[PDB]
Order: structure tokens, then C-alpha cells, then sequence
């Protein structure tokens, strides 16, 4: 109806490299959804971006 | 000098006001709680003067009931006061050839048309005649004008071009200009011919008309002959300067602050609030002078006489008046609205922007914008108001109607 | 930056000083005075220049580009349009032909930096002068020119006034006799003229040579019609000024300069 | 003389520099032409100015014939500086503009075909007025909306500078219910432009005045707000005179004082007396024949005003700033943590 997958399997299976938007950054990291899938969404934990302390004026 | 005659001259705006008026006066309703003629006889008596003739074109024994229940006959009024008795709706001016006819005037005076509420001195007002006598034998009259300058569009029915010199401020011409609704009429013409010996003018617009003229007793006589004028400016006062009598100029006087004259309900309103609020100062309301009120003074402009029954758990807001004896509810809201003397509100009603005047019951739930009640007009439970009412004398409403804008309902 | 430009209208020097070096080395006597380049036709350029190119100490840069068409033989305006697309720098100032002054143009050009209003171009301006009596000579040629004199109470605008409409004698007092509109009533609300206002000329410029490519303002001659045309709706679009002062200026326009250089202006 | 304080050299009323020493830019001496004479400013309306008109200045490069970028610009922009200094004494959102843009100067290598360095110094001051101007007040706004309650009033003073848009955040964005009360001061009256804007968007202004400040408080009024000019190293507050008496007004009142500031704007200084880094403000603009004219040739009469004075940090409930809220005693921890590392 309004999108959908690429390669009809559900998950981008281990290793592969998508691309993101980080959509909000409180604790955990982003909430970042998946570009390729859509309505789909995932996360990423706060170390993994960068190696820098991620100031909030930078976040 | 001294011995100042004055005249009022009333009755020729109802017209504007036609779902009231009919049952008593434009002169006989209340501003602020109290029926407006004092807002120009206690102006006129700091003036000073010491005769008034009241001209009462409809509703004459209605006049002359609360002028003899008034404080002016009694005998240490500043001026005596007369009235004058009138066959039905008489264009003005040849008021003025009717009274040169019977002949009491003589000095100078106060052609108030119309009725104002003002803060000006007009003692200061005085020496500017005066020096318009030393410095012209040729005059006419001064006309005060206010400096509305923060805002053109919006004194309602009549916009004017006050073009007047720059030097002695002599009016030097004046033309009727029309409104804003209208795109379609465009150009207004000043021939240039009486232009000859001025050589420096202003034309103005954000002077409103208050109509406080005060003129010499030369001018009625140069009124009597010249029959064709029924208007007081849109005829006159350029009938008198377009070069059609030799040797007789007219001035116009411009003061700095607050001098304003009732048109119509789109001035009614904000001529309410400016004097409700603090922008009429010294003429305001806390100072409880025509019919001895007892109006105490909190912040946030709150007007309240005694025996004010306030109940628990409302809200009373900003520019706000009640007036003594009233009963107001549970969950009531208050806000820019007049409320007049011994009435008896419900619950839950908001009422906002709306002048509500005496002994009016209004029922349960029934919320008003703007929709100003004249007396003794009760309403019922959820009557929804809206904008632009302007509901008559004694009008019963029952419940659950609901109302349109500008609904002039008597 | 600043541009000069002088345009092309006894004429012999009488207060032993050609006219144009008046002028030309007194708009340049402190240092806003100092213009990128300015610009002038020939007009027998070897009376003038040759006597105007004296005492070299000052360094005058004087790249001086000389036309033939804008020398009274067109309008200046239409003429005029079609000079400045390849003469563009900055903002203009145009200079009338035999200008003269007594106050250097320093407030000047300081009223025309102070302009944070988003304005378009002052033109400073003076009435006539003192003069003696009434004259001994034909009909008094008052030019009705009409504007908008003091300056408004309102702030946050129209510190100097802004320039209305024009008409003039001779075309408009003998065929419209003097009608203003409703809609330049309106706003600005409080029009004041008068009639001793000697049209001085000087008029300062910006960037609306980049503005006025739209069709309809090309059609102004002689530098008159560009606020005439009021360009409202029937909110308000780009505007022009004025400004004025009160004594001590002179200048000349109108065969009376044999007066004013005789006794009104002495070199003393 | 007896006690000497007009004779505070911190401010020079010296004016009129015809020097043409240096290429002095036409829009610098606008800005300072539009500073000094007529007042339109609060402080990082002064650092958004300051700042897009040196935007300006290095787009108009301009550079000699034997010196490198790097080796001309601090003095050429100093220079710039220079007439600002005369005009008006700077603020700290000036000051920690102008070292931090030095620093960026300075760090910038002499490899730069004076093409690419638009894009490393406009584009990155461009970054400088998003990053520690823009979206940090838009941390504050997003900081400072959950400590307002709904149908509660707002005492300001002056023109505020960033809680502007608090005002008007809270009041159409988030449609809570909110009653502004706007106090400012003779003569810059300065609150009356928030007080136009904030009720041409549309919401219940009641302005006043500072000799009237008994009547506010004893209506229903909490959450005093508070602009501020700068912060100093104790605690001690520093913003356009008047605020003091309504900040021990208010802590009087048992009513709450917040500060909107952000941390560009925290100062390494420090001082706890009022009269004594301050600035004389032209004491010609006291008087609007005049009510007095002549404060001069009239032996024994002065004429003096303040622009800056301290509210004790006893008063300042809450200092926010966009890394959250924070007590005023405890700025330092902001001045050695934060401010320049971030």
C-alpha cells in the first residue's frame, strides 16, 4: 500500500550495512528506523555512535 | 468675559441605535451604570457655564422626569437648567434659527451636539478663542478635535479630512470621505482657488469629530439668513468657508489627549472600555459622583458598589463593573463586560465583552459575548448568545434558543 | 558602495569659481564624502575640466566616463534606464548640473548610512529662502509640490518623511485643481504640504535598479512618477523619502541666482 | 564627590574617529551607528548582530598583496572591534564570540586560496549561531515548558531575550493558559517591544511599571522570569537595572525567580558589589524649554544612571540552562565542565 521490504526477508540479517535517521536520543541511543524497511524501526546504543560523549547540544 | 451660556443639543442619532431608543432617549442610557447626559453636564459645569438648553426632540416628559428628580434643579447648581419642548425629529441647525426667532442667547457658548465624555481643560480652551478674538476680527468659532493618531479606519460612520493651516490651525476646508468597506470610491478634491494667501496647510484624517463647538453670538445671526443648511459640518462649515461670505473664518482647535463623542455601538464599545479602564483619567468611574454610587477600585480595573454578592468559587477578570445589589453564582466567569444594578445571575454563565445593564436575570448556563442586555430583558437556562446582540427593553427569552449575530432582537 | 552622477541642463562663473568645481571638490572636503567614481558628459569639458583639474595634492581618482545621449536630448529617465545595467556598483547619487551649497554634504550622506528602515532613496531638499520684500517683478511661480512636511508622531518609521505624490501649476491646478486621493489619505494619514518647496534635486538612490525590472515603472520621465504610483491593492510596496532642515542653504534653479550670487551669496 | 562614582572610566564618551587608518566597513559603522544612538538591543540580539555583521566583514575579504589570511585578519577584525568599543561596552555573549571566533582564526592554515575559507569560516559561524545561540535557546524553551503550569501569570522584566518565544511557546504552541505581566524602566523602554509582540500574537500582556511593582504582586502571581546579561562566577546576576528590586520583591513575596540564560553567557569574572564594573548610560536621555535643561553650568547637580546591577544569588531560585537546571551557587561546576569543552 505504501511501502514495503527489499528482499523479502523481515530482518537486515546479520552484517549487513542499511541506512538510518536517528529519531530521538534520550538513554538508549537513538530509536533509529530503518530507511530500507520503512515503518520498521530498530536501536542502536549510545557508545556505538562515535566514540565521543555525545554532548545535547550536539545531540 | 465670563457669563457663559451653553447649549446641548441631543436627539439626532436615533437613528443608530433603533432596536432601543424608542422607549426613552439616546441621551437617557447608561454608559457606565448611569444614563450618559452627566458625562457631558459634569464636563460643561467644570466648564462653567451657567445656562443649558436642553432640545428634546422625542420622549420630552421622560427628559423632563430626571431633570427635576436630577441634582440641577436645586438651588446651588452651577448653571440653571431649561429645556426646550420639540415637534418630532428636527434636523439641526435650524434649532439655531428657531432660538434666534425667540432670542436668549447672547455671548458666547457651547454648541455640544451629540454626547461626548472628555478629560480636557477647557479653561485652556478659553485663551485660544481669545487670542482668536485679539488676533482675528473675522472669526467664526473654535473647534476642539482629538489626536487619535495611533489609528485611522475605525471611527465608524463618518471619516473626515480635517484640512486646517499650519501656523493659526484655521480650518481651512472639510470634505465627507468615504469608508473602508468600500474599494470602489476613490478621490476627494480641494480646489485650489480660496488656496491663495495660506501658502502652509495640514490635512488630516485621525482627528475625530466631538462636535464641542463654541463660536461668538455674531454666528447664529450669520446662520439666520443663509436658510439652505440642515447639517452642522457636512454643510456648514464649508458653506461658511467656500468663499460665499467675505470676512468670516472658522478655527479648529487640536488638544493632545483623551475627547470622544458617542457614534454607535462600534463606539459605544471601546468609548466604554476606555473610560472603564484608566485612559479617562480624571473623568473615571471610582470616584462615585452622579447618583452617589459606592465603586471601590481593585487592580485588574475591578468596579464593585456595596451589597455586591459575590458567590463562592468565581472568576472575576479584567475591566470588569457590577453595580450594588446584585447576585452573581457557582461557576461564573467574568471578563470586559459592564453589569448593571440589582440583577440576579445564574450559574455557570460566561459572560465576556457584554454590557449588561440594570434588574436583568439571567438564567443558568447561558453564556454572552457582546451581547449587551438593556433593562429589565431576563433570560433562561442555555440560552447560547453569541456576537453582535443587541437584545431591547424587556425582552422575555425563554430557554434553549439560541441567537445570531447582529440579531437585533426587541 | 557610493556612485556620483551628475546630469546635463549667467552661465559664466560669477564668484571667480566655475560651478561644477563647487560642486566637485566640496562633496569631497571631509572623509562618507569620498565616492567610488562619478560621472559626467563632456559639455565643452575644456572650460570646465581644465580649470577644475587644478591643485593636484588631493589625489583625485576621477574615472570619468562620458555618454552623449543623456544631455537633453531625452528625458533623463528613459535615457537614463538603459545607462545603468553596465553601470552598477553599489548605491547612486545623482547631481543636478549647476548645483551649489553652503553646508557640505556630510549630514547628508549620514542621513543616507543611518537607514536601517529598509527605504529606498531620501531626497533632501529646501524651500526658498529669506528674501527681501515682496518682489518688483511678473506673478509669483509657487510649484505646488506636494509631500508630506514634519515629521510623523509615530516612531519606529518615517524618521524622515516620505515623499507622497507630485503635481505641479500650470498642468494639474488649471485641470484637476489639487485632488488627492483617498487611498494615499489613508495610510500615511496626515499629508502636509506646502508650496515654497524648491525641488533641490539631490535625490540619493539604492539598489531598486535591480527592483524595478517589472513592466510599468519604465514609463517615468524627468524623475517624477515613482512614488506616483501609489503600489498598494484595491499591503504597501517600496517607498521613497524626504528630508529637509531649516536656514542657512542656498541654491539656484531659476534665473534669480544673478540676485542670489549679488547679495545673498558673497564669497566673504 | 562624595563618592566619586561618576567618575568611572569603564565607559569613554569620546566619539567621532575620522582616522583612516584602517578600511573600516560602511555595514560596522551602521551597526555601531545603530548600537550606540538608538538603543534596539538586549544582549544576544547584540551577539546575533555582532555576529552576522562579522559574517559580513569576512565575506568582504579584501586581503594585501604579501600577507597571508592568517597573518592579518585578528588585527584587521580587532580593529573592527574597536569601534564597537567606542560605541558601546561589550557584553559577554561579545566576548566569548569574539575569543572563540580568534580561536577559530587561528587554527586555520596557511594553505587557503582564500576561497575555501568562506566555507570553513562562514559556514562554521553559521555553526557557531545554531549551536550555542539557536538550538541551545531551543533546548531552553524545551527545558522550561514543563515548569509552567497551565492558567498561572509570568512576571518578566525588560526585553527578555530568549524567553520571547517561551512566552510564545507556551502560549500558542502548547495553548496552555498563561497571563504575562511585562515590567520595564526608564528610558529604554524596552519591555513594551515584547509587550507589542507578545499581544499581536495573542496573549493576555499586562504591562506596568517598575514604581507601580507593590500592585503586581499582590494579585495571583508566581514564576518570576528573568533575562540575563551575563552570570558571574558566584552566583551573582548581572542584566539591565531594575531587575534587582523585583528579584527581592519577589523572594520577599515567597514567590519563585527563574533565570532563562544559556552557557555561552556564564563569565569568568567576578564581583559582588553592584557599583563597581558598570556602565554610564548618557545622562541626556533623563529629561524627555525641557522639564531641566543644564545639568552643566548649574554648580552642584548631576545627572546618572545604571545599566547593570547584581541580584544576590540568595534570591535566583532557579538558573536554567539547556544542560538543565541547576542552583546559582553552583555555576562554576558549569564554568569548568561545559562552557568552552562542549
Amino acid at each position: 500500500t505504501s511501502h514495503c521490504r527489499f528482499y523479502e526477508n523481515k530482518y537486515p540479517e546479520i552484517d549487513d550495512i542499511v541506512m538510518v535517521n536517528v529519531q530521538q536520543i534520550a538513554e538508549m541511543g537513538a530509536y533509529v528506523k530503518l530507511l530500507e524497511y520503512d515503518n520498521i524501526e530498530g536501536m542502536i546504543l549510545l557508545s556505538e555512535l562515535s566514540r565521543r560523549r555525545i554532548r545535547s547540544i550536539q545531540k | 468675559e465670563d457669563r457663559l451660556q451653553a447649549v446641548v443639543l441631543t436627539d439626532s442619532y436615533e437613528t443608530r441605535f433603533m432596536p432601543l431608543t424608542a422607549v426613552k432617549p439616546r441621551c437617557l442610557l447608561p454608559l457606565a451604570n448611569v444614563p450618559l447626559i452627566e458625562y457631558t453636564l459634569e464636563f460643561l459645569a467644570k466648564a462653567g457655564v451657567h445656562e443649558v438648553f436642553l432640545i428634546c426632540s422625542s420622549h420630552a416628559n421622560q427628559i423632563n422626569d430626571y431633570i427635576e428628580n436630577s441634582k440641577w434643579n436645586l438651588p446651588w447648581s452651577p448653571f440653571k437648567i431649561t429645556t426646550i419642548m420639540s415637534p418630532e425629529a428636527r434636523c439641526t441647525g435650524d434649532v439655531m434659527r428657531d432660538l434666534d426667532n425667540r432670542g436668549i442667547i447672547t455671548g458666547d457658548f457651547i454648541l455640544v451636539s451629540g454626547d461626548v465624555l472628555t478629560n480636557i481643560d477647557f479653561s485652556k480652551m478659553l485663551e485660544f478663542h481669545k487670542k482668536m478674538h485679539l488676533q482675528d476680527k473675522d472669526h467664526i468659532s473654535t473647534m476642539c478635535l482629538s489626536k487619535a493618531s495611533t489609528y485611522p479606519k475605525t471611527r465608524t460612520i463618518e471619516p473626515a479630512a480635517f484640512v486646517l493651516d499650519k501656523s493659526t490651525s484655521r480650518c481651512i476646508y472639510y470634505q465627507d470621505l468615504p469608508l473602508p468597506s468600500s474599494r470602489e470610491k476613490t478621490s476627494i478634491q480641494i480646489d485650489p482657488e480660496l488656496l491663495d494667501n495660506v501658502d502652509e496647510f495640514v490635512i488630516r484624517n485621525d482627528l475625530i469629530d466631538c462636535r464641542i463647538d463654541i463660536c461668538t453670538s455674531h454666528v447664529p445671526l450669520i446662520f439666520q439668513e443663509n436658510f439652505d443648511y440642515q447639517s452642522l459640518r457636512t454643510d456648514f462649515v464649508k458653506g461658511v468657508i467656500s468663499s460665499d461670505i467675505l470676512g468670516k473664518h472658522i478655527y479648529a482647535y487640536l488638544t493632545d489627549e483623551y475627547a470622544v463623542r458617542v457614534e454607535s455601538w462600534q463606539t459605544y464599545d471601546t468609548i466604554s472600555q476606555d473610560f472603564l479602564g484608566r485612559w479617562c483619567y480624571p473623568l473615571v468611574l471610582d470616584s462615585n459622583i452622579q447618583d452617589d454610587q459606592t465603586y471601590s477600585y481593585e487592580s485588574r480595573h475591578i468596579y464593585k458598589e456595596k451589597d455586591v454578592v459575590l458567590a463562592q468559587s468565581c472568576k472575576i477578570g479584567k475591566c470588569t463593573a457590577i453595580g450594588s445589589g446584585t447576585k452573581i453564582g457557582e461557576g461564573t466567569k467574568i471578563e470586559n463586560s459592564v453589569i448593571g444594578r440589582n440583577c440576579q445571575i445564574g450559574e455557570n454563565i460566561r459572560i465576556k465583552n457584554s454590557f449588561i445593564w440594570d434588574d436583568c436575570i439571567i438564567g443558568n448556563n447561558s453564556i454572552i459575548d457582546h451581547s449587551l442586555i438593556a433593562s429589565n430583558a431576563t433570560l433562561g437556562s442555555n440560552v447560547r448568545l453569541n456576537d453582535g446582540c443587541i437584545i431591547g427593553f424587556n425582552v422575555k427569552i425563554d430557554d434553549n434558543m439560541d441567537l445570531d449575530r447582529n440579531t437585533k432582537i426587541s | 558602495s557610493i556612485q556620483a552622477f551628475v546630469f546635463c541642463g549667467a552661465l559664466l562663473p560669477i564668484g571667480n569659481r566655475p560651478m561644477i568645481e563647487y560642486v566637485l571638490d566640496w562633496c569631497d572636503q571631509a572623509d562618507g564624502l569620498t565616492s567610488f567614481l562619478s560621472l559626467r558628459k563632456q559639455q565643452f569639458e575644456l572650460i570646465y575640466k581644465a580649470l577644475s583639474n587644478s591643485n593636484h595634492s588631493h589625489h583625485l581618482q576621477d574615472p570619468k566616463k562620458i555618454n552623449f545621449i543623456p544631455s537633453k536630448a531625452n528625458s533623463t529617465g528613459e535615457s537614463l534606464q538603459k545607462e545603468l545595467l553596465p553601470r552598477i556598483n553599489g548605491d547612486f547619487v545623482i547631481l543636478p548640473c549647476d548645483f551649489v551649497t553652503d553646508i557640505p554634504p556630510q549630514v547628508l550622506v549620514d542621513q543616507f548610512r543611518n537607514r536601517d528602515d529598509n527605504n529606498l532613496a531620501m531626497t533632501i531638499y529646501y524651500k526658498n529662502s529669506l528674501d527681501s520684500s515682496i518682489d518688483k517683478k511678473q506673478q509669483q511661480k509657487q510649484k505646488q509640490q506636494q509631500f508630506f512636511t514634519v515629521y510623523s508622531e509615530n516612531e519606529d518609521s518615517e524618521r524622515q518623511p516620505i515623499l507622497l505624490d507630485v503635481y505641479s501649476q500650470r498642468d494639474v491646478t488649471k485641470t484637476k485643481y489639487l485632488q488627492i486621493r483617498s487611498h494615499l489619505l489613508w495610510n500615511y494619514p496626515n499629508l502636509t504640504v506646502s508650496t515654497k518647496l524648491l525641488n533641490s534635486f539631490i535625490y540619493f538612490c539604492s539598489f531598486e535598479l535591480c527592483q524595478l525590472l517589472k513592466l510599468g515603472p519604465q514609463s517615468m520621465s524627468r524623475q517624477a512618477s515613482f512614488k506616483d504610483p501609489f503600489t498598494g491593492n484595491q499591503g504597501i510596496f517600496i517607498l521613497p523619502n524626504e528630508t529637509l532642515f531649516i536656514r542657512a542653504n542656498n541654491l539656484n534653479a531659476y534665473m534669480d541666482a544673478n540676485r542670489f550670487v549679488l547679495k545673498i551669496k558673497s564669497q566673504t | 564627590l562624595e563618592q566619586s562614582f561618576d567618575n568611572s572610566s569603564l565607559i569613554s564618551s569620546v566619539k567621532e574617529l575620522l582616522l583612516n587608518k584602517d578600511l573600516i566597513h560602511p555595514s560596522i559603522l551602521l551597526l555601531t551607528s545603530h548600537l550606540a544612538h538608538y538603543k534596539i538591543v538586549g544582549s544576544i540580539p547584540r551577539c546575533i548582530a555582532m555576529l552576522e555583521v562579522f559574517q559580513i566583514v569576512i565575506k568582504d575579504y579584501q586581503t594585501p598583496k604579501g600577507t597571508t589570511l592568517s597573518r592579518n585578519l585578528t588585527s584587521y577584525l580587532s580593529h573592527q572591534i574597536d569601534l564597537l568599543k567606542k560605541a558601546r561596552p561589550l557584553s559577554v555573549t561579545m566576548g566569548n564570540a569574539i575569543r572563540w571566533l580568534k580561536q577559530e582564526i587561528s587554527l586555520i592554515d596557511p594553505s587557503t586560496p582564500d576561497k575555501a575559507a568562506k566555507k570553513d569560516l562562514c559556514e562554521k559561524i553559521g555553526q557557531f549561531a545554531k549551536e550555542k545561540i539557536e538550538l541551545a535557546d531551543q533546548l531552553i524553551i524545551d527545558n522550561a515548558s514543563t515548569q509552567i503550569e497551565e492558567s498561572t501569570t509570568i512576571v518578566t522584566y525588560g526585553s527578555s531575550k530568549v524567553l520571547t518565544e517561551l512566552l510564545l511557546h507556551n502560549a500558542i504552541s502548547l495553548k496552555k493558559n498563561i497571563k504575562v505581566i511585562v515590567v520595564d524602566s526608564r528610558p529604554l523602554f524596552e519591555g513594551r517591544k515584547m509587550a507589542e509582540t507578545l499581544r499581536n500574537a495573542g496573549v493576555n500582556v499586562m504591562y506596568a511599571l517598575i514604581t507601580s511593582l507593590d500592585t503586581i504582586f499582590n494579585m495571583d502571581v508566581d514564576y518570576v522570569f528573568l533575562g540575563a546579561h551575563s552570570i558571574l562566577s558566584n552566583g551573582f546576576l548581572y542584566s539591565r537595572a531594575g531587575t534587582a528590586m523585583l528579584a527581592m520583591s519577589a523572594k520577599r513575596r515567597n514567590i519563585p525567580v527563574l533565570v532563562c540564560c544559556e552557557s555561552l553567557k556564564f563569565s569568568q569574572r567576578v564581583q559582588l558589589d553592584s557599583v563597581t564594573f558598570n556602565e554610564l548610560a548618557d545622562p541626556n536621555d533623563l529629561v524627555n524649554k525641557n522639564i531641566l535643561d543644564g545639568w552643566q553650568e548649574l554648580p552642584s547637580l548631576n545627572i546618572v544612571n545604571i545599566l547593570y546591577d547584581l541580584t544576590p544569588p540568595e534570591y535566583i531560585k532557579k538558573v536554567i540552562t539547556e544542560f538543565g537546571a541547576l542552583p546559582p551557587s553552583s555555576v562554576p561546576v558549569i564554568l569548568r565542565e561545559y562552557k568552552g569543552s562542549a
